[PDB]
């Protein structure tokens, strides 16, 4: 397939779960590690 | 008893030459004994002796050290007398602690240098506790049992000024200081031969590794200063009074009393420098210490 | 704050860590060997007496452990493994290609502070001796120390021994500002 | 997996004994082991504890200072001595292995037990709903139990456990934390609760489900069975 | 829109470990951990409360690799020896007790990674790679096609396919069922010592030796390069984030780095570690990233 094709999708994959990202959003301190 | 106060000039730097070494042997031990208990890297069996004596010498700064300053310069008790039983037996042990606890530490060095290959064996935590337990027990039961019960002063009264009020000090007679005497010189002579035999090891090592006096001169001298350094901190604080005391004892008290207490500051003193020799000369030490300042 | 169980799983992590110091008190007094050397060195291993072999040989109340494969294949990777060894243990019996391999291994990124045994498996002996130093001479200076020797024999656990006592002295004779 | 018994018989009261419980084929040093007594008309009960390595010995608050408890790890055998014997300690004793990890299944095997005959504080009570719920075969059972205090700690976990004894046989584990299945136990058994109230739940029942249902609670140590309840059939 | 400044700080510290550290995996409950040691020890770690659930004994000291099933019930390891070690732990006693002993390889082993409860993939130093049956010892299949000895392997979410790289600067992509070479991309200048893949399943991040992360997509293409003047050294490890935003890197620096997927620039730093990084985890919800090196220590931030 198309390389522009190949990155459009994995920009819309990336953009469609970073809304469940612990990593990128800190997660309010329900923290498991916390402190 | 309105003992003559024996005021000095104007010129009392002393004030600004003795408690610079009761801050030192205060604040740089208190933080050589963090230094071996927050981090768990240091953990090492040779490191509990250092902290024994670090401890047993910041007892020292903490409680001895500024009432002796101020007896010192002042030449007048101002305290009570009836710390002076007390006072007396505090120094007489902790001074002694730490010479045996300096004669383990060669001990253990001359260990780890002679036989490297089976010394972790040799050497582990017990016997560091076992050198620790023996050397307080020592300076203990010597302290007390010859200071406290007062049996040090059986027909000496002669030195006008154990017999007056708000006057301290501790005028060994003539059977006693031959048993202060020997507790002195046996810690000696073993660290002296050991750190001999270190040396010379060090210096056959040198000649191995080259191979030129050009070369081995500069290892000589770099394995001499540092065992040179530690012997002479020890015997010219060490040595000064000793001589003093064997001296007075068989001679009839001939010593005024305004260079005894600098004499005494003389063995007093080496609590200062013992940290800045054994903890603040290596660079592992000298890490911890930079971490510990600053805000981590 | 913790339940009945909850201490219980705390008393077995410290009876585990209490196995772990115990394991570590034998663990840091046995000293590993790492053997080398080429298929024509004749490599000894059977005289002191699956992708890798060890042989345990006690000398004077001490215990080594000595490691060399044998069914691997480039170096380049499973050499990392090897860099918190004693010594490396390397045997010779030709020249320069056993030479190269002995630059290469000397001058290696993560070989660096270990020192090398090198046997040696009157005027010609000495030629190759001094070969095989003028590499460990060239670089190195203060960590390596290479010890060359002139080995065949029943008394080659003694050398070893005699080494490794070496290089302990000198490490701590190094960490104590005495040399 | 092998525990068994030796001691009782009959004593004079205040006298002594010693009831050993030797174990093979399992890993003896790793496990904590209870001892859990049943009168021979009544439900229940514990006695005695020890952990793993002898660092935590607990005992009821009925015989804190009358027994005691010791394990030889070498010789893989467990015992305790009693003295001064009461009328009250007439029974059957059982050894139970106990393995605490995240994750493990405390009180997941029972041994046979011996009987003794004896000649002539704040806790939990859990009671049972019903003591005799007979129910038909192939029918589904929803036996109840409540609790004097939550069972369930900050941490998430309830600490509810189930044991079945069987007619003959000492009681086996089926429900550990009230969501976990024990190895042996089929799907048919099911737990469920909120805090307070327990249930257990049946689905179909063969000609081996009979049997007496005991409840557990484990948050604050001093802990009590129950009567429990006979399922008729 | 870019990510910005992302600060991650050490939330527990797994001491305990004799000697260094290659390899760790991470359970599939997101709490239990296993570590491997140079002094012959898996660890287990309960991670929120820092215990130690088991501490078994290895029997050859040079390990390479760690795995945790999916189950939890086994854990394999492997190294120098040739031989793949599985250790059962939900057995009927109380102490962990080896299961099977694979010994079909020549090299040394690398990796290898649980696909079922009695399937495995291992990847050796004999530049091949190979399925076993636990049951049955064998390999049902055996690929080829490597010249370089393999460092590293990951599969995929789906788990019909998983990508090897090797030490010959390129990464295959393998058949589980067919067992044949399907695509091979070669995008590096070095050998490559990590591979992973992304949470799509359609593209994947390699990492080698001259300090440059590569990402791959099944457009048969490399996509971006991650580098900088700065960093020389190789690269240890790779692995990505729950979203795939991230992607996280291990260095021979001590400094691990943190990479953005689609801008492809620079975004935290993970420093901390006295030595260098080894091994990089990171959980399956995505709320924690373990990390450990070679002095012995583990370490876990959010």
């Amino acid at each position: 397939i198309k390389v522009s094709k190949a990155a459009a999708d994995l920009m819309a994959y990336c953009e469609a779960h970073a809304k469940e990202d612990p990593l990128l959003t800190p997660v309010p301190a329900e923290n498991p590690f916390r402190e | 008893c309105i003992k003559s106060s024996y005021a000095p000039w104007p010129r009392a730097i002393l004030y600004g030459v003795l408690g610079l070494g009761a801050l030192l042997a205060v604040f740089g031990n208190l933080l050589v004994i963090i230094a071996i208990l927050h981090f768990k890297q240091l953990h090492t069996p040779t490191n509990f002796l250092v902290a024994s004596l670090a401890c047993a010498d910041f007892l020292v700064g903490v409680t001895v050290m500024p009432f002796s300053t101020v007896r010192s310069v002042e030449s007048c008790w101002y305290f009570g007398e009836s710390y002076c039983k007390f006072h007396t037996c505090f120094d007489t042990s902790f001074c002694f602690a730490s010479l045996f606890h300096l004669c383990c530490i060669s001990i253990d060095r001359y260990i780890a240098v002679t036989d490297p290959l089976t010394y972790p064996t040799k050497f582990t935590v017990s016997v560091s506790g076992l050198c620790i337990a023996l050397s307080w027990f020592f300076s203990v039961t010597y302290s007390f049992s010859i200071f406290y019960t007062g049996a040090n002063e059986e027909g000496i009264e002669e030195l006008v000024a154990l017999t007056c009020v708000g006057g301290c000090q501790a005028p060994l007679n003539q059977n006693w200081v031959l048993l202060c005497f020997l507790l002195f010189f046996l810690p000696t002579v073993v660290m002296v031969f050991l750190y001999g035999r270190i040396f010379l090891v060090a210096k056959y090592q040198a000649r191995k590794i080259e191979g030129y006096k050009e070369r081995v001169a500069k290892r000589e001298r770099k394995a001499a200063k540092t065992l040179g350094i530690a012997m002479a901190a020890f015997l010219v604080s060490w040595l000064p009074y000793i001589i003093d005391a064997v001296i007075d004892a068989y001679m009839n008290f001939i010593t005024p009393a305004y260079v005894y207490e600098i004499l005494v500051w003389c063995v007093y003193y080496n609590s200062a420098m013992n940290p800045l020799i054994y903890a603040f000369f290596y660079p592992w030490f000298r890490k911890a210490i930079k971490l510990i300042v600053s805000g981590k | 704050t913790l339940s009945a169980e909850d201490k219980a799983a705390v008393e077995r992590s410290k009876m585990i860590e209490k196995q772990l110091q115990k394991d570590k008190q034998v663990y840091r007094a046995t000293h590993r060997l790492l053997l080398l050397g080429a298929d024509n060195s004749g490599k000894i291993v059977k005289q002191m007496r699956s992708g890798i072999f060890e042989t345990k040989f006690q000398v004077d109340k001490v215990n080594f452990h000595m490691f060399d494969v044998g069914a691997q294949r480039e170096r380049r990777k499973w050499i990392q493994c090897f860099n918190d060894v004693t010594a490396i243990i390397f045997v010779v019996d030709r020249l320069q290609e056993a030479l190269n391999d002995f630059k290469s291994i000397w001058n290696n990124r993560w070989l660096r502070t270990i020192s090398v045994i090198l046997f040696l498996n009157t005027r010609a002996k000495y030629f190759i001796r001094d070969e095989f130093l003028r590499i460990s001479t060239a670089s190195g200076d203060g960590r390596h120390y290479c010890y060359p020797h002139f080995t065949c024999d029943t008394e080659n656990a003694r050398r070893i021994f005699n080494d490794c006592r070496d290089i302990i002295q000198r490490m701590h004779l190094r960490q104590y500002e005495l040399l | 997996v092998q525990l068994v018994e030796s001691g009782g018989g009959l004593v004079q009261p205040g006298g002594s004994r010693k009831l050993s419980c030797s174990a093979s084929g399992f890993a003896f040093s790793s496990f904590g082991m209870h001892w859990v007594r049943q009168a021979p008309e009544k439900g229940l009960e514990w006695v005695a504890y020890i952990s793993s390595g002898s660092g935590t010995i607990y005992y009821a608050d009925t015989v804190k200072g009358r027994f005691t408890i010791s394990r030889d790890d070498p010789k893989n055998t467990l015992f305790l001595q009693m003295t001064s014997l009461r009328s009250e300690d007439t029974a059957m004793y059982y050894c139970v292995r106990s393995i605490y990890y995240y994750g493990s299944s405390p009180f997941d095997f029972w041994g046979q037990g011996t009987t003794l005959t004896v000649s002539a504080s704040a806790d939990i009570v859990m009671t049972q709903a019903t003591s005799s719920v007979p129910v038909t075969p192939g029918e589904s059972v929803s036996i109840s139990c409540r609790s004097s205090k939550s069972l369930l700690h900050s941490n998430g976990n309830t600490y509810l456990y189930w044991f079945l004894q069987r007619p003959g046989q000492s009681p086996q584990l089926l429900i550990y934390r009230m969501s976990n299945l024990a190895s042996g136990v089929p799907d048919r058994f099911s737990g469920s609760g909120s805090g307070t109230a327990f249930t257990l739940t049946i689905s179909r029942l063969e000609a081996e489900d009979v049997g007496v249902y005991y409840c557990m609670q484990h948050l604050e140590y001093p802990l009590t069975f129950g009567a429990g309840t006979k399922l008729e059939l | 829109d870019p990510v910005g400044r992302i600060q991650m700080r050490t939330r527990r510290t797994l001491r305990g470990h004799l000697a260094k550290i290659y390899a760790m995996h991470w359970g599939t409950d997101s709490r239990l951990l296993v570590s491997a040691s140079q002094d012959g020890k898996l660890i287990i770690w309960d991670s929120y409360t820092t215990n130690k659930v088991h501490a078994i004994p290895l029997r050859s000291s040079w390990v390479m690799t760690c795995a945790y099933a999916p189950s939890g019930n086994y854990v394999a390891c492997g190294g120098l020896d040739n031989i793949c070690s599985i250790y059962n732990l939900k057995t009927r006693e109380g102490n962990v007790r080896v299961s099977r002993e694979l010994a079909g390889h020549t090299g040394y082993l690398s990796c290898c990674r649980f696909l079922d409860d009695n399937q495995i993939v291992t990847s050796s130093g004999d530049t091949t790679c190979a399925l076993w049956d636990i049951e049955t010892g064998q390999q049902t299949t055996t690929f080829t096609g490597h010249t370089g000895d393999v460092m590293s392997l990951s599969l995929a979410p789906d788990t019909r396919l998983f990508v090897s790289g090797a030490c010959d600067a390129s990464a295959k992509l393998w058949d589980v069922r067919e067992g044949m070479c399907r695509q091979t991309f070669t995008g590096h200048e070095s050998d490559i010592n990590a591979i992973c893949f992304f949470p799509n399943g359609n593209a994947f991040a390699t990492g080698s030796d001259d300090a440059t992360c590569r990402l791959f997509d099944l457009a048969d293409q490399e996509l971006m390069t991650y580098s900088h003047d700065n960093i020389i050294c190789g690269i240890t490890s790779v692995s990505f984030s729950k979203s795939g935003r991230l992607l996280l890197a291990g260095y021979d620096d001590f400094n691990c780095n943190v990479w953005d997927a689609l801008k492809a620039d620079r975004a935290g730093v993970l420093a901390g570690h006295d030595n260098r990084v080894s091994c990089l985890g990171v959980t399956d919800d995505g709320m924690a990233v373990a990390t450990g090196s070679w002095d012995s220590f583990l370490k876990i931030w959010n």
